[PDB]
């Protein structure tokens, strides 16, 4: 079978200013088949209500979802999407930066 | 609204 | 002011873990409007756009009894081409499939499409004249054959020029304040030492609908194709999208590098540059 792995975006809905409440988003998109698992971290711990698209996919066939969960970002609390994916050895995680 | 017809491949 | 209507169904196979799960969704351009999830506690469909509220319970019924079906019809589909391919039982296989109509900004039908897949790849497509398919090998032949029977090219035709172009037109018209209003990104240009050097410009579009945009770097007006890190488009979450395109530039020729951005909500097309 052919697989394609998932690129991943980590990245708010608005400009991040600290103290002002936000959304933290992570695309997943161009993965193939659809079985994927996508956590949302605050500090490495998985945030606990986080929703998501309904399932669609690309021309190419490829697979894509939204998750996303409300939040406030701080100067110092570290955000992440953690993936896996049949085509991952083990999960990738992508750190949230307020200039990607 | 979608394609009314279901047909088996 | 051109548009299109979408559906998009995926039939999912799962062996030793219940029957296979089918879901469908549909769009309008970039905006999704409906879903029904076999998997659903209830499994019905349900409006995912204000604008499709106000359809009647008839409307709601109709769309239920046919994802119903083709829950279904698609189960038995993936019995049958793990059959067309002498594959085993117990792999997990994806029947994908999209359809739907475009229309010019005239709002007249420019063409039609239904495309099929399997796990990925191309399997048949329905031609652009609306009345002859493409099979991608001996397997997808098979369901040529049983699709010309029950003469469904045919059935597709008189769809894609009549009912999907009639609804589309529709639902262009009762979401017009959202469907045919075109956001224009907001956009600046930032500026990062990667060294003592170089730097990153980085040019940023946020806020835009439609999804469709172009995002270019020009080193003294001509385009920087190859050095451009290009990063996809992206939902916000809101019904917009975001983008950014970045290059890394000697320390200090920055003026000689424009951003150029164009999408169908701006006034005019935009060139920015870093303004320190």
């Amino acid at each position: 079978m052919i697989q394609r792995t998932p690129k991943i975006q980590v990245y708010s809905r608005h400009p991040a200013e600290n103290g002002k409440s936000n959304f933290l988003n992570c695309y997943v998109s161009g993965f193939h088949p659809s079985d994927i698992e996508v956590d949302l971290l605050k500090n490495g711990e998985r945030i606990e209500k986080v929703e998501h698209s309904d399932l669609s996919f690309s021309k190419d066939w490829s697979f894509y979802l939204l998750y996303y969960t409300e939040f406030t970002p701080t100067e110092k609390d570290e955000y992440a999407c953690r993936v896996n994916h049949v085509t991952l050895s083990q999960p990738k995680i992508v750190k949230w930066d307020r200039d990607m | 609204l979608p394609f009314e017809r279901a047909t088996i491949m | 002011g051109s548009h299109s209507m979408r559906y998009f169904y995926t039939a999912m196979s799962r062996p030793g873990r219940g029957e296979p799960r089918f879901i469908a969704v549909g769009y309008v351009d970039d905006t999704q409007f409906v879903r029904f999830d076999s998997d659903a506690a209830s499994p019905r469909t349900e409006p995912r756009a204000p604008w499709i509220e106000q359809e009647g319970p008839e409307y709601w019924d109709r769309n239920t009894q046919i994802f119903k079906t083709n829950t279904q019809t698609y189960r038995e589909s993936l019995r049958n081409l793990r059959g067309y391919y002498n594959q085993s039982e117990a792999g997990s296989h994806i029947i994908q499939r999209m359809y739907g109509c475009d229309l010019g900004p005239d709002g007249r039908l420019l063409r039609g499409h239904d495309q099929s897949a399997y796990d990925g790849k191309d399997y048949i497509a329905l031609n652009e004249d609306l009345s002859s398919w493409t099979a991608a090998d001996t397997a997808a032949q098979i369901t040529q054959r049983k699709w010309e029977a029950a003469r469904v090219a045919e059935q597709l035709r008189a769809y894609l020029e009549g009912l999907c172009v009639e609804w589309l037109r529709r639902y262009l018209e009762n979401g017009k304040e959202t469907l045919q209003r075109a956001d224009p990104p907001k956009t600046h240009v930032t500026h990062h030492p990667v060294s003592d050097h170089e730097a990153t410009l980085r040019c940023w579009a946020l806020g835009f609908y439609p999804a469709e945009i172009t995002l270019t770097w020009q080193r003294d007006g001509e385009d920087q194709t190859q050095d451009t890190e290009l990063v996809e488009t992206r939902p916000a979450g809101d019904r917009t999208f975001q983008k950014w395109a970045a290059v890394v530039v000697p320390s200090g020729e920055e003026q000689r590098y424009t951003c150029h951005v164009q999408h169908e909500g701006l006034p005019k097309p935009l060139t920015l540059r870093w303004e320190p």
